[PDB]
């Protein structure tokens, strides 16, 4: 716009929460499909949904991690990321069956003398290879799940020795995506890149993406969320500089059946 | 002679297959169809019919016309179960025998909505308020009132109409369930309890009979044939 | 209307060039892949394009039978004390390598599958006795239905489940079966669990395997021999090929670039290094 | 003498109605093939047999 | 005239309910089965139903070849 | 019987062959699509997304998440190449294991335009131009600005626009290339120059990384479907 | 109704819970106005409001009290005795 | 109930377009052979799966 | 209205919470109710409107 309009400079308001930024590369939409209620055609629980709307369709902000010369890269899952989050926690845990989109707005500032990329990629079904050689698919529900605070990737892959007590979890590899695929690859998934010169985050609306119409939110993960150092954290001439990731995101369109009691997991 | 190329598949013998062939006994006078009564079209039909469920299947009722009755009384408020029950229609022993369960492990695979009803073969001057409840999985399958209230349920109120039909909802993450016990398609939890309290006078019996049926809504669906293991010929 | 089999865009004759629009220059930060072509940065001359991307189509890309597995069963002599030996094996695509690899370049799939049965048989003794032509029955078990404990027990009766009778010498095998997931489409990846694991009750309970959904997917292939016990031992092997047909796929995944270890993206140390030493500054 | 109908089609290729061809060899009933085009039928002589016909809304027994 | 691949009845949306109408209500002694559907007693949504019982009708059930006896 | 008579490749298994045949679940009743998203209808829109190459495969960098980084400095011109790569697209250590090489080893000819996008992620205050080159073969493979200056190229200018793209050309002797190393069919060779010099202001870091992408261009195509080695089952 | 209606028997649904009654007095509608949601003429509050629908509007049944010859009577108050059922209270 | 097509025919010999005949002989779909008579997409969901639409003459970032 | 130099760059969180429950004093339960993630640049200042919510007509 000659008025003023720019792709950098971007609002956006859901709920009672809105986000602003100045220093955007425009927003993504996978697969070029914006967050929707179920269609009757497309249908499957008879019962009358749950749709709390503003009261869970609004942005939450998790707990901001830092990035630094040392780091291998972050990773989250979705629903799992969001489950302590408000009213939306508390109707995915009170409900069998959930559905639910997702718009992520991944927060890193810096400096015009600071430099780096940060590759955020939206891997739908994000299944991780586990910590054990001895046997397989073993990774426990209370590992495979870190909530909020989300888990990390490891430069290498170092088994799991302990048959007698197994740490049964994770061990993701970074330059294989933390699942036996190359990294330089991950781009034909739902992207964007953090680049320092460029820009302060990266944008993501997600769809309801998955083999059924609905799911089971407590025991299905169908979005993931990774982020990796695509170009090392670099500043001036600090030997061990640092900058914060802040991730922020909101559940949206999202629908809820099956209503009972509340489910409380076994998360430790 | 016409010429042909044979294709895999030729000269095999498929069970399930579908062609003609030749008549053993050509001509054959065949004597015609007379309109005889109850004719079925597809064993949905059947399921569709109540049928008595066989709640009490303890180590001394069992395999005795006493599995059939579950007993109540004039007992003082309790939010304990009366009876607790899973939603697996085919795999679970109080269901699997049934008209529905029996058809059920027939086939692979199951769909819709299934709805219990129960009847009071207590005296006519008994009273009484009775909770039951459909608890759809993902959750502790409820062992109090306060839990199964939580969930799809019907407060039931004896008197002159015998009994009362509770509706279980087809509510699930599957198009179609699996007719055996299985984590990812399980069906959740039907239990029932007292809303208040068997109520009775003078000169009558504190203790009566609750009868229980269960059958196939209209939006209800079978498939991928299979044979069952409710039957069987060792030797 | 675009046919996979339509000849791709015609290259157009460019001249020089001196604006200000920039279509070499761009910015990948935004997700996004620069839809350039050879006219854009180069002086281009005009080509009537006859190429087709009809080969590389979904269809055609697997339109092509997979061995999936390698059965073995075998009839001996009635006196050997050990059993008739008769085959299960639970039905999938994750027992060799090949075509998973092709089919795992997507997260879900959708599809007709034609299952082709090559059977091959012979001698295991340095004996010289013979045998009869021999007749396998290939029955299918689908999860529920009572799984064959011996070579000739009750369930070979298949009064419900689909048996194939094959006769050994003929041209293999072939069946073909429909869309059979209990879901809107087959999912090559499932990031979850079957159970949800209840603090209120025991640890060992709630437990199960990680990306594993139904226990038991599609039940079970059960093979024998039909034929009784002959004199003269004969081992038989079943080659099991499959293709998908009329089929459909969903989101797009980077393909497997180490060593398979297990049913799940489980990857095993002393493998991970696929990648072979090749200099910056070296053609 | 050619009988031409249509499948009811399951899982559809990246590829309307379609149909299959049928024509019958044997000139007896018997060794022609199953048609599979059978009807459905309302369940009411067996859940519902009763004389007095019965409104779901209202007192079964009044 | 339906046919037994013919989809299965659509559920209706159902909102909530206060009258003297008692669907939940009934007499098995009278040999009948209660007609009822989800939306008679709880809240339903609208839902196209796709579902067929094909595979269960009576050729559909015994369309497959069953061994008798071995001679 | 109809007169028939048998032809050459009757009774066989062509596993590539293409015909009907008995269906082992009759009447199955099949549940439907639902509009998932993110759906494919033909491979080669997988090649025509950009992909990084892991450029630096060299002893100790090779198989870490260092190969997709190629090193810059504020250092002072050189006619001397930053990184010299080979069009072999499917055979190319650098490229063999890209989304777009991937799909290549899958099939045994390739043809049509590929494009190199390339990406600077150094800091905001570092300015630079740099020189992408692409030299058809036949000749001796660049080795100097100079000789790289005299075939097909792009001069990158460094600013708000982060990366350059570099198209190369469907310039070839035959109507396809063979997915493997062959001097007939040989693409020629990529490389890259500083046409200036890489240069910052003090208080900033004098070394960066760019990170290099290539995708296939709608004009690219391949054929003759065949098994890849990129994969195995030793055992 | 002639064919069998009655104010003795009743059925009330709201949400995934139903209420069935065979002894009635009929039922009563406090100042015969039936509950409804706040119109946009008396609205005070600018936030759009967060209308939990079947997750809240549905039948919590409470702890089931004893009425003997001793008892002088029972009270609660709204919404204070719903404050910890499921999704309303959340 | 015959489906008759299109060769797309490549190297033609010394000998207007040709035809092949098709004909579906079982009830259910999954019976079937594959038609390849399929349909290509762009594949911008993939390559541009951003909110603003690009145009590759302009500046991506402004 | 944000005085600090322009090669200073940040993201602050404006936050406005409706009465009736614990008063943030943590990011977590501040970012749970009304706010505005501000975001540092040309634009040197950043409106957060906090909107008419109250239980009674006027205060
Ligand atoms: C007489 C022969 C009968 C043959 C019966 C075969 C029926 C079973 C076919 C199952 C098809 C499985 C295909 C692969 C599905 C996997 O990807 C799943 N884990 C994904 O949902």
């Amino acid at each position: 716009e000659a008025c003023g309009y720019s792709d950098r400079v971007l609002q956006l308001t859901l709920g009672n929460s809105t986000i602003t930024t100045q220093e955007a590369a425009n927003s993504v939409v996978a697969y070029g499909r914006w967050p929707e209620y179920l269609r009757d055609s497309e249908a499957n629980p008879v019962d009358q949904p749950t749709e709390p709307d503003v009261a869970a369709c609004r942005f939450y902000t998790l707990d901001t991690v830092s990035w630094t010369k040392e780091s291998r890269g972050w990773w989250w899952k979705l629903p799992d990321a969001l489950r302590d989050m408000g009213l939306f926690g508390q109707n995915m845990y009170y409900h069998y069956l959930g559905r639910s989109g997702y718009t992520v707005h991944v927060q890193c500032n810096a400096s015009k003398f600071h430099q780096g990329a940060l590759g955020v990629f939206a891997v739908p079904e994000m299944c991780l290879a586990g910590d054990s050689n001895t046997t397989t698919m073993h990774t426990s529900y209370q590992n495979a799940n870190p909530g909020e605070k989300g888990g990390t990737f490891t430069g290498t892959f170092t088994p799991d020795n302990n048959q007698t007590s197994p740490a049964r979890r994770f061990c993701p590899v970074d330059y294989l995506l933390g699942n036996g695929t190359l990294l330089g690859n991950a781009f034909v998934f739902p992207h964007q890149i953090i680049n320092l010169r460029t820009n302060n985050c990266a944008t993501l609306v997600l769809p309801y993406v998955n083999s059924l119409s609905i799911d089971s939110m407590v025991k299905h993960n169908n979005w993931g969320i990774a982020i990796l150092p695509l170009a090392p954290l670099n500043f001036a001439s600090e030997s061990s500089p640092e900058i914060p990731i802040t991730l922020t995101i909101a559940p949206m369109c999202c629908e809820f059946n099956g209503l009972r009691n509340i489910t409380l997991p076994r998360l430790q | 002679g016409l010429p042909v190329m044979n294709t895999p598949g030729s000269n095999q013998y498929l069970t399930a297959d579908n062609f003609q062939s030749p008549c053993a006994l050509p001509e054959f006078d065949v004597t015609p169809p007379i309109d005889i009564p109850g004719e079925v079209k597809n064993m949905m039909e059947l399921a569709e019919i109540d049928t008595m469920i066989p709640f009490d299947l303890s180590a001394t009722k069992k395999n005795t016309m006493e599995m059939y009755r579950v007993r109540l009384s004039d007992k003082p408020h309790t939010d304990d179960p009366i009876l607790c029950l899973s939603l697996s229609p085919a795999s679970d022993p109080r269901l699997s025998h049934t008209m529905l369960g029996e058809i059920l492990n027939y086939y692979t695979h199951w769909a819709g909505s299934l709805k219990f009803t129960f009847l009071f073969c207590g005296s006519m001057m008994a009273t009484g308020k009775l909770l039951v409840s459909y608890a759809p999985p993902g959750a502790d399958p409820p062992k109090k009132r306060k839990e199964a209230m939580l969930g799809t349920h019907v407060i039931w109120d004896i008197g002159l109409q015998s009994s009362c039909t509770m509706v279980v909802p087809w509510i699930s993450n599957t198009t179609y369930r699996q007719t055996i016990d299985d984590s990812f398609t399980e069906g959740g939890y039907i239990s029932v309890f007292y809303q208040t309290r068997i109520v009775v006078p003078l000169s009558t019996p504190r203790e009566m009979d609750i009868l229980g049926f269960v059958s196939a809504c209209n939006d209800f669906s079978v498939r991928l044939l299979r044979d069952t293991t409710h039957i069987e010929q060792k030797a | 209307a675009a046919t996979s089999r339509d000849a791709l865009p015609n290259t157009e004759a460019s001249g020089p060039t001196h604006s200000k629009e920039i279509p070499a220059l761009t910015a990948v930060e935004t997700g996004a892949t620069n839809p350039l072509v050879p006219s854009d940065t180069v002086q281009t001359r005009h080509v009537v394009q006859h190429r087709s991307r009809s080969e590389s189509s979904i269809e055609s890309f697997f339109a092509r039978g997979a061995c999936v597995t390698i059965m073995t069963v075998d009839n001996p002599a009635s006196t050997t004390n050990k059993d008739k030996l008769f085959a299960v094996w639970k039905i999938t695509y994750k027992d060799t390598v090949q075509l998973r690899r092709k089919l795992e370049f997507f997260t879900y799939s959708r599809f007709d599958m034609e299952l082709t049965f090559v059977v091959t048989a012979n001698f295991t003794e340095t004996n010289n006795g013979h045998a009869l032509n021999q007749v396998y029955q290939i029955m299918y078990v689908p999860p529920g239905a009572p799984v064959p404990e011996k070579w000739d027990d009750y369930t070979w009766q298949t009064s419900s489940n689909p048996s194939i009778f094959y006769t050994y010498g003929t041209a293999p095998a072939r069946i073909s079966v429909p869309y059979v997931g209990i879901s809107n489409a087959y999912s090559h990846f499932y990031d979850g669990f079957s159970k949800v694991p209840l603090k209120d009750q025991s640890a060992a309970l709630g437990d199960s395997l990680y990306g594993a959904a139904s226990l038991n997917d599609f039940g079970i292939l059960a093979v024998r021999v039909v034929n009784d016990h002959n004199p003269t031992k004969v081992t038989s092997k079943i080659r099991v090929y499959l293709k998908p047909k009329h089929i459909r796929v969903w989101c797009p995944r980077p393909p497997r670039a180490v060593a398979y270890y297990g049913p799940g993206v489980d990857y095993k140390d002393g493998t991970l290094t696929p990648l072979s030493t090749k200099d910056l500054t070296t053609y | 003498g050619a009988q031409v109908s249509s499948q009811k089609v399951g899982a559809h290729e990246n590829s309307s109605t379609i149909n299959y061809t049928t024509i019958n060899y044997y000139r007896d009933s018997a060794s022609n093939a199953a048609s599979k085009q059978d009807f459905s039928q309302d369940p009411s002589k067996f859940t519902e047999p009763i004389k007095d016909v019965l409104i779901k809304t209202a007192p079964m027994l009044n």
